[PDB]
């Protein structure tokens, strides 16, 4: 079930068995990488790049076309984001809730939700610390987090 | 005999000049020299399959394998025409690495050099015009296991008579036995 | 039924189930060549698209994102491709 | 049964259900044993032979005795195989 | 959340065997499951089985025979010496005439009669009778 919700939802993507590139896809690997580079310079996240390439270019999975994944391509080109994108979005959400909470002090529901968001941030940061994606001295400070995000 | 297209380990060209020569008068052909002079084969076998039927297996380097895969059906058509009464398949040369036991500074074995991955890739390359859409490996009451492979039902007219040659070739160079089926559309 | 055969289901029972919970899971989505009137080229819009896709030549809207499936605009031929 | 010398040391050998392969015990009064008549190939008259099926009480209480007897009749060449 | 795939496999086999069913789908697959089923199938308690390959962990469709009573698992894999095998035989098995304890040894996954034959101990996987 969910980490911090009482939901047993089952909805996700079902990747097909066939990993072969379809014959109708007239796009080779390197120009697909070039589309990735253009979209990433436009300021998009790897999730958004995959969504755009799936929606309006016919690339269902870039791992089957190029041979590797979007963040690996961005890292090899040297333009991968400095923070991981999910940690970034969690910090963005935490900053939004904290700003709302300091103007609306009687929202105890938002206080509860902010506790949940920051717990998720700390678990994620501990994971990224063990995998050397973050510096070992990295620490989510609430007081300076807004200058990092949005 | 001109054996210009067959790199080897170092030495061995064991009277298989027939394939090199056949490719050599598949020179000066129609629209095939733009994609054949730069790529070549490693080894060829003339194994026995089924009854009196013969099938020939051609081993190719892996990037050169993909470059064969893009032109394989045309080349295999006229090469079967030259070598009448025989079936031709194209397999990579895959370099299985042994499993590290508890017995200087070796590197980590790639997952693609494991025997499981190599046998999967061989089975995929063996049936090229058709695509594998399933696998139904079955343990038949003895410890013995029979694999059942489902093909894509879109190249059944192209490849339905080669399935016994596929079974014999896969038995020969892998050791396990397979059957091939064409299921109803998914 | 005590003797239901679990590894040869009929294709209607296969289509009826969830996209998981099948023997081998498979998506219910597809790709399609979308053709709009007044242009000549085709676009390869995903069926469950979330983007407002645009024809690159004529800046017109092809599909509108909805809850489950992209709703194509007023009359435009679409051909589901490779099934 | 079958002590090492070889003789059978058992009061009797109980029946097994022909659907679920379970022992039909001496106090299972819901368990039936039914013979189904055979007919000759040419005129369809009863020729004096039959095939026998035993169903335990648990299967016959599940409601699955009908489908089980139908499947056993398929397997023994009784009526259809294509019904 | 699912700490043991062998436990869930043997529970599914047990439940469907008790319901009188003729085939079971075992949803996550592993080679420990396949070796356990191969022991069970060589001893005559289950029928044929077929592994379904999707590119995730597979699935197994097992044919049941009606000869199975209980195929439970032992939840920590206790390390068992040959001296202590008698104690586990008495605690787990219904008699000295039938029933097997499946161990994993360095010689492979095998039943307890074969493990005593080959003079080896190991960790206990489960039992069936």
């Amino acid at each position: 079930g969910r980490m911090h919700a009482p939901g047993k939802g089952l909805s996700q993507s079902a990747l097909p068995y066939r990993r072969s590139v379809p014959t109708w896809l007239k796009l080779t690997s390197d120009d697909v990488k070039e589309q990735i580079y253009k979209l990433a310079k436009k300021g998009l996240t790897p999730s958004q790049i995959g969504v755009i390439l799936r929606d309006s270019h016919g690339v269902a999975q870039v791992r089957f076309v190029t041979g590797n994944k979007i963040l690996r391509i961005l890292k090899s080109k040297g333009l991968a984001p400095d923070l991981p994108e999910d940690l970034y979005h969690l910090i963005k959400k935490a900053v939004a809730v904290r700003k709302h909470l300091e103007r609306n002090r009687k929202d105890k529901d938002a206080k509860f939700r902010l506790i949940l968001i920051e717990s998720r941030i700390h678990r994620l940061a501990r994971y990224y610390k063990t995998k050397r994606v973050l510096p070992p001295n990295w620490k989510y400070e609430s007081s300076t987090a807004s200058a990092l995000v949005a | 005999s001109a054996k210009i297209v067959k790199p080897n380990g170092e030495k061995p060209d064991e009277f298989e000049s027939g394939i090199s020569q056949a490719l050599l008068e598949l020179e000066m052909n129609s629209d095939l020299k733009a994609q054949l002079r730069e790529l070549n084969i490693t080894a060829a076998k003339e194994i026995e399959v089924g009854g009196g039927r013969k099938a020939i297996i051609i081993f190719v380097p892996v990037p050169q394998l993909k470059s064969f895969q893009k032109i394989q059906v045309r080349l295999v058509r006229e090469l079967e025409k030259k070598f009448s009464g025989k079936h031709v398949v194209f397999i990579a040369q895959r370099r299985i690495l042994p499993k590290p036991t508890r017995k200087k500074n070796k590197q980590k074995r790639p997952r693609s050099r494991t025997l499981t991955a190599v046998h999967d890739a061989i089975l995929e390359d063996l049936v090229f015009p058709s695509e594998i859409v399933g696998k139904r490996i079955r343990v038949k009451l003895d410890g013995s296991r029979l694999i059942k492979v489902h093909l894509d039902k879109a190249q059944q007219n192209n490849v339905e008579h080669k399935v016994e040659t596929f079974s014999g070739v896969y038995k020969k160079l892998t050791g396990k036995d397979v059957n091939f089926e064409f299921p109803e559309f998914q | 039924p005590l003797a239901k055969d679990l590894l040869h289901p009929s294709p209607e029972e296969e289509k009826r189930k969830h996209k998981k919970k099948r023997l081998v899971q498979s998506p219910n989505s597809y790709f399609m060549d979308v053709k709009c009137p007044g242009c000549y080229k085709i676009t390869t819009v995903f069926s469950h698209a979330q983007t407002v896709v645009l024809c690159v030549g004529c800046s017109t809207v092809l599909c509108q994102p909805t809850g489950g499936k992209a709703r194509l605009t007023e009359g435009c031929s679409f051909r589901r491709k490779q099934h | 049964m079958q002590n090492d010398a070889g003789e059978f040391v058992d009061l009797y050998v109980p029946r097994k259900c022909s659907a679920s392969n379970r022992i039909i015990g001496a106090k299972d009064h819901a368990s039936i044993q039914m013979n189904v008549a055979e007919v000759d190939k040419v005129t369809g008259r009863f020729n004096g032979q039959f095939k026998t099926y035993a169903i335990c009480g648990a299967i016959r209480r599940m409601g699955e005795s009908d489908d089980s007897i139908l499947r056993l009749a398929k397997a023994d060449g009784i009526v259809s195989k294509n019904f | 959340v699912r700490m043991n795939v062998l436990a869930d496999a043997l529970k599914s086999i047990n439940n469907a065997e008790k319901r009188g069913k003729r085939q079971v789908l075992i949803r996550p697959c592993s080679k420990v499951i396949v070796r356990f089923l191969t022991v069970m199938m060589k001893h005559g308690y289950i029928g044929e089985f077929e592994i379904i390959d999707d590119h995730r962990a597979g699935k197994i469709v097992v044919n049941l025979t009606g000869r199975l009573n209980k195929c439970g698992v032992i939840s920590p894999r206790f390390d068992v010496q040959l001296k202590d095998l008698e104690k586990w035989q008495n605690n787990l098995l219904p008699s000295r005439q039938f029933g097997f304890i499946v161990l994993t040894t360095s010689a492979g996954i095998m039943d307890h009669e074969e493990a005593r034959r080959k003079h080896t101990g190991g960790k206990i996987l489960g039992f069936f009778f």
